[PDB]
DNA sequence: ACCGGAAGGGGTAATACT
DNA sequence: AGTATTACCCCTTCCGGT
């Protein structure tokens, strides 16, 4: 009963839908590449004991677990994301190790929940290391009931390795895969020329990163529309397969194609290139069939009936029938909550960043632990550097508190220690663990300075980056799937 | 003249409003999601939705041109939502197909809001909870929408859901 | 290639299905009274942590686990059984507390399973009370990763107090529920005379239970049905509605219908009655409309318009609008693997018979942990009379091992009271504790005198199940909702 | 044709193959892993009508059967004519848990009773996946599935005979007819 | 022709951009 | 027309007994 206006409504409700879009479903970060429900599909896959030391878990019990601790959405759309993160031709480095019929590159789809299985890869393990260890920050869920982080570590910049697609509202964002292994130079680079410029650094990266390595192989032509994405952030990148001419017994020429562009259809290719050749398009085919064995690969075969000796058959198919296409790369990245278009350098700059930040939190956490711990065994010795003493009060006591109150009155010792002097194991006593008690107490306090020592000088933290960067790239490592040739 | 309509979404809400509501001056109609948007799509293709088709049948009166508010069958028809970001945005739907085709409608008082209690939306109520929140007419409380400027409105619906979406995008980052 | 053969295939397969439907997927066992889903819902449902203490839980997380970990099937038929055992209409005493829109007695769907949740009942967890003592059997299940029970220990008698229905291959089941209280007569009549034959234990069990008792109220006209259903095992039982007749300010008269039949469709018996009107052959009846509120209740008015003085239009409805029906009782179970037909003794003397055993190998692990807890007792007041002597030879050692040969030479002591020793706290040392392990030991001890003295007895047992009986019926318990009259 | 189906290369009747599964996931996953030169997949959906029961009428209505009779090409009843099968072999292939076990007698049952002279000449196969390494078939890849089921080289088939057709028919309506008592009884004797 | 455990599967919309 | 996260929903069979 009160008399609202329908503009007022209108905007408000199509702002607030508008930013949560923009903001919280579809746009990717730059810190960690990975969307709202990527990110809470792998966090609850690692808490609740999915792991790849672990046997296959069925994907029901995860899915059910992100719909109702975390993700409060629909059932069809997480176990369509935790398909598509474990399929090895859309997603260059996995980040789920499925088991089951997981889908087909042409036109048929998964299984369904009840029978296909998943856990995590090693690669995906790296992206949460020293979780625990209150490196990122944590945030209440939509009831208030269990914490959820804002941001996986993300040891290895996942964002450009995997790439990133999304449409929002008035907004839409593709970034193509890359290859780790070079990615590994620029991120050296960076981290060991921290005081240079856009310009300089911008120059530098693009020298040491070549272009874009799709997962299906294929190739890239010409230079021009990566140099252009990199520089600006808007760009197009010309893709085409492989057709290979052989010839029979009888002397019939055939065409053979092996690899098509990134995310081309299978079954939509052929259905097309027999529709045009059942109407009047191309200049001579005489039949196409498919021999794409599971053992075998991609083989698809075109026959050319007797002319154009396949040279002019190969440009109408490039130029026709969807055997060279084109990527409109257009980085778009949330930066502290915002969307923002960025160049290479930009990326590189906020993932060396965001890393140190982790390495610097998680020093902090260790060291702060690591002073508790010695507070406490110092003093443990101290208690027992008297221990006939110790021994003859605490037996001659009516009750535990009037012991520990002579325990604080005679060893000139606080709570907490005193707690940990009444938690003896007489199995404790013997003489090696006398001298074990030294030998941790040394240790530690050796760990404490080593550590302080760390945080008080940035260049061994760029150290710790580069030196844990460069065992992960060394551990896994790939090749350059897409060749590059010019014009 | 006293009966009253509740546009809802799902069956699940829709039995849920429906097994706990007073049946003598309360009809409920559920739908099956998001609504087309009626100001992108052709008139061809919106007429032919099994959704509008089913609004207009329950609400009686005409479209366009031959509109006769003497046919009305609900003087009440209240859009009831989720309260999530996607109940913000079906409703805003409706709020354009009411407007695009029955615009006299509006401005006279017979389009309400409901106000749900601060659960994820109505297919969680039960019977008795959807009572004393949002459907006792002692105790619920609703929003009446009123029409003050017509070119103004039309100018906000255009740029909001129109076909540009440079200008949506510019209107969503400057506000 | 091998020659199989038609009849030997078909005979294999087809007696395979049919015995694994009537063993594992229908027929509800005598002792528990649940089909083989509903037991594994419990307990997955009572595993996970969902019990009345705690909140609400999602039900996807419930069939989730139900699906991945015991019930290797679909999740619609587990989902079904979920939601169908929190019905108030459907089961005399619910099995599972849900919060949501579960479903109306009309046409409404359950539901959607994201909107709802759903946790244990008071009445579940005496069903599930004292499972984890080695009371009944488990068994592994399909994968062969962990152990599923057999049985639940159903310590109230959930067979006759909810009824059951299925159907199978070849035979098909169907039980009314009944009262509690008048179940629970009927078993301490059985337990204090075990040593009567069937003749007199029938008509003492059919004296002290009356009939069934629906949970829709109603009515039931006769008394020869449920005497023919509890004598020989099969019995129809006629059901009647609840008719008064009120007449308006004017001086029209009409019908309203408050309670239906068990198992009767509101939704439909108002379409049959109009359907049946229009037709005509029915009667003079001007309108027909459901006033039914959630705060009202069931309340179906019928309109006569002048005649018939409101007396045969009521036998008509009897006659020809499902007003008045039939159950076909068949009681059928599962007796250690075998489909029977059963009268009430039967079902009496089963269920005293596993509430026997239950009580005896709860008893027996009870006695067995005592006995096995005593031991270190008396090795710690053992140590306890000479622990200066103890503590000065732990002291003197060098390793644990020569700690533990030591004790062992010295105290005459098995190697788990010398290990109970050595990992005994120092707070533990004090007067207040030493005196607390000699009330503890002494405590264990008539505790063990008492757990054989129960064992040593058999007149003993009936009584623990006499007095635990009788506080769960005390606890929870209803009156006739369906009360019987004569023809 | 029926749309669900996928045709094989060949077109000589006497090297094809066709193959009968339940389901869609598994008939997906077979099509990854099968030769595509002389295997076709027919993916059925459900429990198949039990024709021995349901009159003529109905059981020529179902899209399934309607689906089953077009894809392997020759008529049904009277008008049957051998000379045109498509495919000269086809193979049953179902789960290993019990439903299986009845879509495939329902399966055979339908097929017996409208197409009695397939069986008569042994064009009929049951294949049989293996045990343990699966709960069903829709949990298998290709691979796993061509190593042990598919692969002409390395598999195991059964063929169905039929000998005496007297007692093949009076079984066929004892189990799977009408009447109750009989089937009872008949399950009830041969239990033990 | 329902009552209850089981098998299996498709189709309408928003929102951008090439 | 297709990419990818979102909203929502129905329709055949088996197996008895009245
Ligand atoms: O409403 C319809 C109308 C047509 C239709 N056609 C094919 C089809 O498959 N479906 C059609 N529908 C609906 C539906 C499938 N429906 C929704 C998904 C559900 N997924 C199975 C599942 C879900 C969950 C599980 C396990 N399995 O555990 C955790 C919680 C969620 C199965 C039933
Ligand atoms: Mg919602
Ligand atoms: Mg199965």
């Amino acid at each position: 009963i009160e008399p609202v206006d329908i503009e007022q409504e209108m905007q408000r409700s199509y702002i607030d839908y508008a930013m949560s879009v923009i903001v919280g479903r579809a746009l990717p970060e730059v810190r960690d590449g990975l969307k709202p429900v990527h990110r809470r599909v792998l966090y609850a896959m690692f808490d609740s004991g999915f792991r790849p030391d672990r046997s296959h878990a069925k994907s029901a019990r995860s899915v059910a677990e992100t719909m109702g601790n975390y993700h409060p959405h629909g059932d069809a759309s997480i176990y369509d994301s935790l398909v598509r993160m474990a399929q090895p031709w859309s997603l260059r480095y996995p980040l789920v190790d499925g088991q089951g019929n997981f889908g087909s590159p042409g036109n048929d789809p998964p299984a369904a929940m009840r029978y296909t299985e998943a856990r995590l890869t090693p690669l995906a393990m790296e992206m949460l290391r020293e979780i625990d260890e209150e490196t990122v920050d944590f945030i209440p869920n939509y009831d208030g009931r269990v914490q959820e982080p804002t941001v996986l570590p993300s040891r290895f910049p996942n964002l450009l390795a995997n790439g990133s697609g999304g449409i929002a509202v008035g907004m839409a964002t593709n970034i193509p895969p890359h290859n780790l292994r070079e990615l590994a130079d620029a991120v050296f680079w960076a981290l060991e020329n921290h005081d240079a410029d856009e310009e300089e650094t911008l120059a530098a990266v693009m020298g040491r990163v070549k272009g874009p390595d799709f997962p299906t192989a294929g190739l890239i032509v010409g230079s021009q529309g990566t140099a252009d994405a990199y520089k600006t952030g808007r760009g197009s990148i010309r893709m085409r397969g492989v057709v290979e001419v052989e010839e029979d017994s009888r002397g019939r020429t055939s065409l053979v194609i092996t690899e098509l562009p990134y995310q081309v259809n299978h079954d939509n290719f052929i259905t097309s290139i027999a529709e045009q050749v059942r109407d009047g398009k191309l200049a001579g085919i005489s039949n196409i069939e498919d021999q794409s064995s599971d053992r075998v690969g991609l083989r698809i075969v075109i026959e050319i009936k007797r002319d154009a000796v396949a040279k002019v058959v190969i440009n109408n198919l490039y130029k026709h029938t969807q055997l060279q296409t084109s990527f409109g790369a257009n980085m778009l990245a949330i930066v502290d909550g915002v969307p923002r278009t960025l160049r290479l350098d930009q990326l590189i700059r906020y993932y060396v960043d965001h890393q140190l930040d982790v390495i610097v939190r998680r020093t902090t956490y260790r060291l702060r632990k690591a002073n508790e711990r010695a507070h406490i065994l110092r003093g443990l010795v101290k208690a027992l550097d008297a221990l006939d003493e110790v021994i003859a009060l605490i037996r001659a006591s009516e009750t535990v508190d009037i012991a520990r109150a002579g325990l604080i009155e005679l060893l000139d010792i606080d709570e907490i220690q005193a707690q940990a002097i009444l938690d003896m194991q007489l199995r404790r006593l013997a003489a090696l663990e006398r001298q074990r008690i030294i030998d941790d107490l040394a240790k530690i306090e050796a760990e404490i300075a080593d550590l302080e020592d760390i945080l008080a000088k940035p260049e061994r933290q760029r150290g710790i980056v580069r030196d844990e960067l460069a065992e992960i790239v060394d551990r896994h490592g790939d090749d350059r799937r897409t060749r590059i040739i010019a014009i | 003249r006293k009966s009253e309509l509740y546009v809802v979404e799902g069956d699940s809400a829709g039995g849920s409003a429906k097994s706990g509501r007073d049946s003598m001056f309360q009809a409920i109609l559920p739908l099956r999601g998001k609504i087309i948007n009626v100001e992108k799509a052709r008139i061809d293709r919106v007429l032919k939705n099994t959704e509008v088709q089913a609004i207009i049948t329950a609400l009686g009166t005409g479209i366009h041109d031959e509109f006769d508010i003497g046919k009305l069958r609900y003087h009440k028809i209240v859009l009831m939502a989720d309260a999530d970001v996607d109940g913000q945005h079906i409703s805003t739907l409706l709020l354009t197909l009411l407007f695009r085709f029955m615009r006299p409608l509006i401005e006279n008082g017979h389009v309400f809001l409901a106000q749900p209690p601060l659960y994820k939306g109505l297919g969680e109520m039960d019977a008795k909870e959807l009572w004393e929140t949002t459907m006792d007419p002692s105790v619920r409380v609703l929003r009446q929408v009123t029409l003050d400027d017509a070119a103004a409105a039309d100018e906000l619906f255009s740029i909001l859901m129109g076909e540009d979406v440079d200008a949506r995008r510019s209107f969503i980052t400057r506000n």
